[PDB]
RNA sequence: AUCUGUUUGGUGGAACCUGAUUAGAGGAAACUCAAAGAGUGCUAUGGUAUGGUGACGGAGUGCGCUGGUCAAGAGUGUAAAAGCUUU
RNA sequence: GCGAUGAUCACCCAUGGGUGGGUACAAAUGGCAGUCUGACAAGU
RNA sequence: GAGUCCCAUAACCUUUGUACCCAGUGAGAAA
């Protein structure tokens, strides 16, 4: 919902603007507009 | 393994070049000459005057593949396997297909000229 | 000529009979080759006459063995017998169509008077009914056959592999990850208890450190004591008998509803030690060899820590995480254990034997130093 | 736990049937799933502790009745204008938040509608958005028999009738531990509720 | 799956004749299931017999090549077997009779010093054979009395008999003029249906087991379905991959046609050219 | 069935034993247990080298579990003092493990081995 | 390591992409909470209180399929309620991430020939309900004629040179009409006697002629060295 | 700051140009009424329809068929057999 | 009387002591951190 | 009128008390 959305509208600019973070690293071309369906999530590191 | 069509066991067999041991002195290593299903419908169809092109295709050494499309279309069916695989010669003496095969990358081609048979995209034969 | 037809699956025998011939010399044609996807123009073809059912999964397993390697059991024998008409041994034999072409021989063995036939025309036909399968049957059987075979394909499987539950190391995975649990459940709900009973005496909780003991003491002391004698289970008894005649700190209800939550503390501290003597007797069997060389709970913890005894046994020796000369044993350890759990995991019944001897050897090369 | 304590092996589940538990549609699954299992055949050995560990959970639950029991008795010991009013539980998170009773006395009724909603209250106050209207009160049985945005409305005269008993059980004297307060004010709030309940903003 | 079960490089000469058996020998019982038995007559002068490992049954768990060979003076021309009593006949420079036991001939049923080619025995009333000679001949032979029966000679000669399966003195002769004569045996004097569509020498014929209609190859590059009451084609098979088409046989579905031709092919065609070979419902059935 | 399946016999013996000297003096040979699963995990192996004779056997056991995920071939030799003799070190080994490399005068040797040793599996 | 991504649907249907600043390929797990062989799991708080489902990452080092569907191929048949046959359940490597695409409402028949595998793929089949360990050789299929019938799918990542008899048995047998047969050629594997694209063009040619007409090829070309998969849909009647 | 003027995001969308469309472009509602498309589900089952128009059925009888055992035959094989095929 | 079944690989004094960077757990009436609005609404 | 059933039943930090430091490598070690 918009009220997820306007949380994490920062973090998906990142994911869209990738290519800009680090001058090393050069993404293949995609434009990537935000999907309709997402989830965020974090990494499990296992033991 | 050496892809043959129609006009290359025609001008052979009008040169009398032999299919096996023509491709042996031509390449100087051992050939598998495959004929297609195609290949061998249209020699069935160019007619009785071609019984003699028909009795040397049939032969037990040139082997056979079995192509699955309909009709009987010999150029689109060796340029669709041979661009599909990448493994093959491709040997024919038909100006088009000519074209075809010396357009597209990494696939040598074979073909009856003077009295023996020449190669051209082979970057290993002496 | 096909006349009957032999379809075994997961809750019995089927015998069809075969109503019109599919076309021979038409056989790979695409009509020929699509009527058997069709229903209205397969049930034209094939027709159930018999089903006779499995007596349960004993049964099932035995017969999915027997049919396996294509050996007549006693229902099929049965089966057939009901239903396939005396024919000749030398001159017209009936004619069953099965799938497998070295059952065939085996039928014949038992049925002279039957022809087996698994060409692709029968085939074929088998195809048809195990891809139409639960409609051709008239309704009438009980189970679900994907259960069915789902229960038959785990036991075919286990069969197979000859599967032991009594050497099944997520046992000892889950006891040592439940004992932890109830360790630390135990610690919160002890402290509650040395809290609600903080302010009756507060010296018990420093003459009595003990969690189970304290609860197994309070449940029977709430009030002043006179005779202090079972308040050991002496100087203990002496200790609390002194601070029980000068106690300085200050309900009913109360003091029976705690006294429920120690006897809750004293049932879940049983259980625990308990469990510890489980998972010590499952370690045994499971894991003899770490249980000898590390002992049992270091052993748990090994291979939950691991994640199981197959992936502790496939590890590197270096990549073992055991939990100067103190800081190179522990990397000897640590290889000594993948070495025991290797023998450990890899033996169908494994022995104490190899891993007394690295017991032998790492107290020999802690004694090197 | 009880059916595992009943039952144990699925022979065994084959050879009885029980009734305390699992009422009157599950058994023949139950039946049928142990008469066709994916499931292996357990020891003796592993068993009994498995039946150790149900009847740990059984006793579990049990004491965790009694707890709550010990908790209802106590309530309507301390407080039981307020127990009258929202409930046992209800009542105690609202204590136990606010610290004490006489600490939840003397703050307005406001404070207790939104006394457990103070993320989003504090957030919608600190950027200038709508703050929350139900609280740690959103449990309560009278604002789970409303429906819509009235709601909201009834946890506001819920929490004005709370702030009410609240403040007289904790400031009161003489008092009687009968639910007096409490009950007059659950009757105005019953009836507030049954005549915000009866208007419908459909035309007829 | 339209594929050999097996390839012989039987003789040297053509392969003039071939048909099949169940060899009936006095000491060795062939397993008919699972072994199939062809044999072969040429001109390298041998008649060979031959089994066949066969995939039509799994009652068993190989021997393949040229059980026995006969052998003879002159050439053979062509062959056909009873279907008793593990007898066949071949004709050539002469026509002989043969068992599969002895390796040489049991009699010599010969009209005169004219050569034989084309031989082929009744279907029922096994014991009438009959047989083309290149003088334009069709000479009947009765083995009850192991012996020539009647001649009658026409004005172009026969290139194949075939013996009608349903009504056993019937037969239909494929000649050279282009057209095929449904002859009785009982009144050699007429024709009772001549079927004529060709326009070349016509080379082989074939009864659908049904007895109902013939299929008919000829020289012009082609095959033919008639009716048996009609006398005029009913259907022509095509192609410009068939050359010459030399010898036509009508499957016993009675539903397909095999047709050998010779630029080296073999192909399956339909008897009816519009019927399918699904099962039909009901519906669609009537 | 024993544990050590795939026994190499006389003939394949000394050609593995040739070419795991061949790789030793050329430093593509990794010897030892748990450095033949580190190397094997890792994936720099093209065929691993088990003995038949160790003190237990499944101590290197826990190797064709590995094998059989990551398609690598493994055979076992019947002697591990011979193998320790071949890989050219003053102790009996009982696993070695050949890395993979690509600039190597001995590719064609290992590759005839592995070749050999995948028809005897 | 703790980063933050996010999951977004792939073009497959059952497998999703996992968006930092270096992107996994990602499905689903039907068992939570436990790794099957070691790798990175990703946890997202699905919204009653809001469950904590989780995501498994996909090694494409480690998993042919997951090798052919992050090079992209047109047209997987594994979906969210199929069932599969995968030969040569090697362990449970890739049968696990198999699973998951296909679901809790599809089955995964998973054939293997080695019993310390087999006893890998049981432990694995508890915990995972919708994969049916079947310990048996692929090549002969009358034998597990009992256990499975009727897949959508068949996955073949068997090590044989004659894979595609192998292929061909299991497919006339289980396999449906225009169902989907998914093969993975190891060229050094069938015959090093030739080169690789002789012998996946013997093969391909093999697959047309047991008539699971091939669709699509791919290399896999950054993961494998002259590996191939090979896509097909078994056409029953007329390839043509 | 009656400093500054760039960037980023929002609002706005002149002129030229390119592309598509044109009884202008839409939006909402359904236990509404229609015209079509694809996929799916269902024993969807007469290969020539009951067991029988007193033109009939049932009982019983004879003939007919199948199964294997035994006896006799013939063929084959042999010194003689044993053995094997048999519509 | 070795070993691939595994060799080797932050600060202060003439084992022991004093000082700092974190790892897991627990505590805190420690911090963030501040407990919404306030007179109309429903009906005839 | 009014964003909690999405963890103020909680997260992050700070201070104070319990235990530990400041994996890979691969053929050497010893005299
Ligand atoms: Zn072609």
């Amino acid at each position: 919902d918009d009220n997820m959305r306007r949380e994490v509208q920062r973090d998906l600019l990142l994911i869209k603007h990738r290519a800009a973070l680090d001058p090393k690293r050069h993404y293949k071309k995609q434009r990537w507009e935000v999907p309709e369906r997402f989830a965020i999530g974090t990494i499990i590191e296992d033991k | 393994q050496v892809l043959i069509d129609t006009n290359f066991i025609n001008f052979s067999i009008q040169k009398k070049v032999d299919i096996v041991r023509g491709m042996m002195d031509c390449l100087l290593a051992k050939c598998n000459p495959l004929i297609t299903d195609c290949v061998m419908a249209e020699l069935e169809k160019l007619g009785p005057k071609y019984r003699i092109a028909l009795k040397l295709a049939r032969d037990p050494r040139i082997k056979r593949l079995s192509c699955s499309h309909k009709g009987t279309y010999a150029d689109d069916c060796l340029v669709h396997r041979v661009l599909q695989h990448k493994c093959y010669i491709v040997a024919t003496n038909d100006a088009g297909l000519k074209q075809r095969i010396r357009k597209i990358p990494g696939i040598p081609l074979m073909s009856v000229g003077g009295h023996a048979y020449v190669i051209e995209k082979l970057p290993d034969v002496f | 000529p096909i006349e009957y037809l032999l379809f075994e699956e997961p809750t019995g025998y089927a015998v069809f009979k075969v109503k019109l011939q599919q076309d021979d010399i038409g056989s790979r044609l695409k009509e020929v080759q699509e009527q058997i996807n069709d229903f209205g123009a397969f049930t034209k073809l094939i027709e159930l006459v018999s089903f006779a059912p499995f007596k349960g999964a004993a049964e099932a397993l035995e017969n999915a063995n027997d049919i396996s390697e294509g050996l007549v059991s006693e229902s099929l024998k049965a089966i057939l017998d009901l239903n396939l008409p005396k024919a000749s041994s030398k001159k017209k034999n009936i004619t069953l169509a099965i799938s497998d072409k070295n059952l065939g021989p085996s039928i014949k063995e038992e049925f002279p008077y039957v022809d087996c036939i698994s060409n692709e025309l029968a085939q074929d036909l088998i195809r048809g009914v195990r891809l139409h399968g639960e409609k051709l049957f008239k309704g009438l059987q009980s189970g679900d056959l994907e259960r069915a075979q789902l229960g038959l394909g785990h036991a075919y499987s286990r069969a197979k592999v000859k599967f032991s539950v009594q050497k099944n190391d997520n046992h000892i995975i889950q006891a040592i990850a439940l004992l932890d649990q109830l360790d630390k459940d135990i610690n919160t709900f002890a402290m509650r208890v040395k809290e609600w009973y903080g302010w009756h005496f507060p010296e018990l909780a420093k003459l009595v450190p003990d969690n189970y003991t304290f609860a197994k003491l309070v449940l029977f002391i709430k009030d002043k004591a006179d005779d202090s004698l079972h308040d050991l289970a002496n100087e203990d008894s002496g200790i609390a008998q002194r601070v029980i005649d000068n106690a300085r700190i200050s309900s009913e209800t109360d003091m029976e509803n705690v006294c429920v939550f120690a006897q809750r503390v004293a049932s879940l501290a049983d259980y625990r030690r308990q469990l510890y003597d489980y998972l010590c007797e499952k370690m045994h069997t499971v894991a003899p060899n770490l249980s000898e060389l590390i002992g049992e709970v270091i052993g748990a913890r090994l291979i939950s820590h691991a994640g199981s005894l197959t992936n502790l046994s496939k590890q590197a020796a270096s990549t073992v995480q055991i939990l100067k000369n103190k800081g190179r044993i522990s990397r000897y350890l640590a290889n000594k254990c993948s070495m025991a759990s290797r023998i450990d995991n890899y033996s169908e019944e494994p022995s104490n034997v190899f891993g007394s001897v690295l017991k032998k050897q790492v107290e020999q090369r802690l004694e090197f130093y | 736990a009880r059916i595992i304590l009943t039952m144990g092996i699925r022979s065994k589940a084959s050879e009885t049937d029980l009734s305390e538990i699992l009422p009157e549609e599950i058994e023949e699954r139950v039946k049928t799933a142990a008469e066709v299992s994916m499931g292996t055949e357990i020891t003796q050995t592993d068993l009994d502790n498995i039946n150790a560990l149900a009847e740990q959970i059984v006793e579990f639950a049990a004491y965790r009745e009694q707890l709550s029991n010990y908790l209802s008795a106590r309530m309507k010991a301390i407080a039981p204008n307020l127990t009258q009013l929202v409930g046992e539980l209800v009542g105690a998170r609202l204590i136990a938040h606010s610290g004490s009773l006489i600490s939840l006395a003397k703050s307005p009724a406001s404070t207790i509608q939104i006394l457990g909603a103070e993320k989003a209250l504090f957030r919608a106050l600190k950027t200038k958005h709508d703050t929350p209207k139900y609280g740690l009160l959103y449990h309560a049985s009278l604002v789970g028999q409303a429906t819509g945005k009235n709601k909201g409305k009834i946890a506001r005269v819920l929490a004005a009738k709370a702030a009410v008993s609240l403040r007289y059980d904790a400031l009161a004297e003489d008092r009687d531990d009968s639910g007096d307060i409490g009950l007059e004010s659950r009757a105005k709030v019953e009836n507030r509720l049954s005549q915000l309940e009866g208007r419908d903003l459909r035309t007829t | 799956t339209r594929e050999e079960f097996v390839s012989f490089k039987a003789h040297y000469g053509l392969v003039t004749g071939l048909c099949v058996t169940q060899p009936r020998f006095h000491d060795k019982k062939p397993d008919l299931k699972s072994q199939n038995f062809m044999l072969s007559c040429s001109d390298d002068k041998t008649v060979k017999l031959w089994s066949i490992n066969v995939d039509d049954y799994s009652n068993k768990n190989n021997e393949e090549g040229l059980i026995r060979t006969f052998d003879g003076e002159s050439a053979f021309q062509g062959i056909d077997s009873h279907r008793e009593n593990s007898t066949f006949a071949t004709g050539g420079a002469k026509i002989h009779l043969w068992d599969v036991n002895r390796l040489k001939p049991v009699s010599d049923l010969s009209w005169g010093a004219d050569n034989i080619t084309s031989l082929k025995f009744n279907q029922n009333e096994t014991d009438i054979l009959a047989s083309t000679g290149s003088d334009n001949s069709i000479v009947l032979y009765d083995l009850r009395t192991n012996s020539p029966t009647q001649k009658i000679v026409q004005t172009m000669r026969t290139n194949a008999i075939c013996w009608n399966p349903m009504e056993a003195f019937n037969f239909v002769t494929a000649n050279e003029d282009h057209n095929a004569y449904y002859y009785d045996m009982r009144n050699l004097s007429r024709s009772l249906n001549v079927f004529k569509d060709h326009v070349s020498a016509v080379m082989d014929v074939d009864f659908s087991p049904t007895g109902d209609e013939i299929v008919t190859g000829s020289y012009d590059k082609s095959i033919r379905i008639y009716k048996t009451n009609h006398g005029h084609s009913r259907e022509i098979y095509h192609t410009k991959r068939m050359q010459h088409v030399f010898q036509v046989k009508y499957s016993m579905d009675s539903k397909y046609i095999i047709s050998g031709s010779d630029d080296g092919n073999v192909r399956l065609w339909r008897s009816k050219a519009w019927e399918r070979s699904n099962v039909k419902t009901t519906r669609e059935k009537n | 069935n024993p544990k050590a399946f795939p026994l190499a016999d006389a003939a394949l013996t000394q050609q593995i034993l040739d070419v795991v000297q061949q790789a030793a003096n050329l430093r593509q040979l990794k010897k030892g247990a748990n450095e033949a699963t580190k190397t094997l995990n890792r994936g720099i192996s093209e065929f691993i080298i088990m003995a038949a004779d160790c003190e237990p056997i499944e101590i290197l056991l826990h190797l064709p579990l590995l094998c059989e995920d990551k398609n690598v071939p493994y055979v076992f030799v019947p002697s591990r003092v011979a193998l320790g003799r071949a890989c050219g070190v003053s102790r009996p080994v009982i696993a070695a493990s050949i890395t993979t490399n690509d600039a190597s005068a001995i590719k064609t040797q290992i590759y005839a081995v592995k070749d050999k040793i995948e028809t005897l599996l | 390591g703790g980063a933050k991504v996010v999951i977004e649907p792939h073009r497959h249907a059952g497998v999703y992409i996992a968006r930092g600043k270096e992107d996994l390929l990602v499905t689903k797990n039907m068992a939570p909470g436990e790794s099957v062989y070691g790798e990175k799991r990703i946890s997202v708080e699905e919204p009653v209180p809001p469950t904590k489902v989780e995501y498994r990452v996909w090694n494409p080092f480690r998993s042919k399929l997951a090798a052919g569907i992050m090079g992209g191929l047109d047209e997987l048949f594994i979906a969210p309620g199929k069932k599969v046959l995968y030969l040569g359940a090697a362990s449970g490597t890739s049968v696990s991430h198999v699973s998951d695409v296909v679901g809790p409402e599809g089955v995964v028949y998973a054939v293997e020939f080695s019993h310390r595998p087999g006893r890998e793929l049981i432990s694995m089949a508890k915990k995972r309900p919708n994969i049916i360990p079947i310990i048996e050789d692929a090549r002969h299929p009358q034998k597990y004629r009992m256990l499975i019938g009727m897949v959508d799918c068949v996955f073949a990542d068997v090590a044989q040179p004659d894979q595609a008899r192998i292929i061909a048995l299991n497919s006339h047998m289980f396999l449906k009409d225009q169902g989907g047969v998914v093969i993975s050629i190891k060229a050094n594997c069938i015959d090093s006697t030739v080169d690789a694209e002789t012998v996946f063009a013997r093969e391909v040619q093999k697959l047309r002629e047991e008539r699971i007409k091939p669709l699509e090829q791919l290399t896999l070309e950054p993961y494998e060295r002259d590996h191939c998969i090979v896509v097909g849909r078994y056409m029953r009647s007329g390839l043509k």
